[PDB]
């Protein structure tokens, strides 16, 4: 009988522990639906910085490609400029050959 | 993306009908000309002449900008049709060659690629035969851009067709050679070399004509070939 | 005994009765930590998919800047072939004069 009143006490002891237990698992439900919002708007900000980021990169890219068409537009020139040179050789190259043959006969 | 390639022929014809109006039109028109030559088309078969003779015509327009477009197409013509120049070829060659004395240093540029690819591109024989006359007779630089297309049509050509062509081709470069214009003698001298590199000795019974000294400076150039 | 028994019996209904509202709770709990492991699992394979973008990018940029640098020295040997050829024209100028 005491034993059987023991018990009862116990079993007393363990409902009120099973309360607390019960709502302090209700109180998480909340926490982890709110916590879902959270990482969902680190995500939201992630892509952004990410987009941000690709957008930095490639403005680079573009100052780049600014200065290869530059060269380019330079070393066109200077083909240019090259070829012009050769032909004044040839030119005058004959011209001095030619003189020197007559200067000789 | 059209089947019917002759629509698309007919409207270039008829925005290229507007000589010298309509510059960025036909422009437009013509680099349309200019990308269906590169594709693999039925155009050709029924409407070449038509094309042809109306971009040479286009040779002459006052915008410089588009005498110029309108060699470039025909220098793609030339390397994707050339067997269909054969009765064109010394119509087609005399307007590329004119467009060696325009003032503007883009058109002379623009003909000078075109007649580079007219030179590989038509029968080498034919081409010989058409600028034989025009070596001979042509104005001042005419005649200079027909000898230096000589040269690089002789390039292309066996012992045996050379030999053959040699009596035509002969008269011009001796009387070119003594011709006032220093870079009109120069490309015969080229072109005597280029003929030697193919025949080598052979070439000597037909050089009787020239004095010691343009003997000399020949043999100078025929060595600095040679070497380097 | 048979009535405290009984009572006792009771208490232990009651027990169950808990025991099973705290494991719905905690399914719930679960539920939700499970639906914030897929956006976490999102979130790492956009760092990731990011991060190959960056050096896809990077690499590019890198390909850019030896084409530069390429180009500068193509300049300088282009210049050099200038000067070489304007000697020539200048000992070819004074010896027409001659």
């Amino acid at each position: 009988t005491t034993a059987l009143q023991e018990a009862l006490k116990e079993k007393q002891q363990h409902i009120e522990q099973l309360l607390a237990e019960r709502d302090l698992e209700r109180a998480e439900v909340a926490k982890a639906t709110s916590h879902v919002g959270e990482i969902e708007q680190e995500l939201a900000l992630a892509r952004d910085g990410h987009d941000q980021h690709v957008l930095e990169l490639e403005a680079k890219m573009d100052q780049l490609r600014t200065m290869v068409e530059a060269a380019d537009r330079e070393k066109v020139e200077l083909l240019n400029q090259l070829e012009e040179e050769k032909r004044k050789v040839e030119d005058l190259q004959f011209r001095v050959e030619e003189e020197s043959i007559t200067k000789g006969d | 993306f059209s089947l019917d390639h002759s629509d698309l022929v007919a409207e270039l014809l008829k925005e290229l009908s507007n000589h010298n109006e309509r510059v960025e039109e036909r422009k437009i028109a013509l680099y349309e000309l200019m990308k269906l030559t590169q594709e693999e088309f039925s155009v050709w078969d029924e409407h070449f002449k038509t094309i042809l003779l109306l971009l040479l015509e286009t040779l002459g327009d006052k915008e410089p900008t588009i005498r110029a477009l309108a060699l470039k197409v025909l220098r793609e013509i030339l390397r994707h049709q050339p067997a269909r120049f054969k009765n064109y070829a010394e119509l087609t060659v005399m307007k590329t060659l004119e467009a060696h004395k325009d003032p503007h240093k883009e058109v002379v540029r623009s003909a000078e690629e075109a007649a580079s690819v007219l030179a590989t591109s038509i029968s080498p024989e034919q081409c010989i035969k058409v600028l034989c006359p025009i070596i001979q007779t042509a104005d001042y630089p005419i005649n200079l851009a027909a000898i230096k297309m000589q040269t690089k049509v002789i390039e292309r050509v066996s012992k045996e067709t050379l030999n053959l062509l040699l009596p035509e081709i002969m008269p011009g470069l001796i009387q070119g050679y003594d011709n006032s214009e220093s870079s009109v003698r120069k490309a015969c001298v080229f072109c005597l070399v280029a003929v030697h590199a193919v025949i080598g000795d052979e070439l000597k019974p037909h050089l009787s004509q020239l004095t010691g000294s343009k003997m000399k400076l020949l043999n100078l150039y025929i060595k600095r070939a040679q070497t380097g």
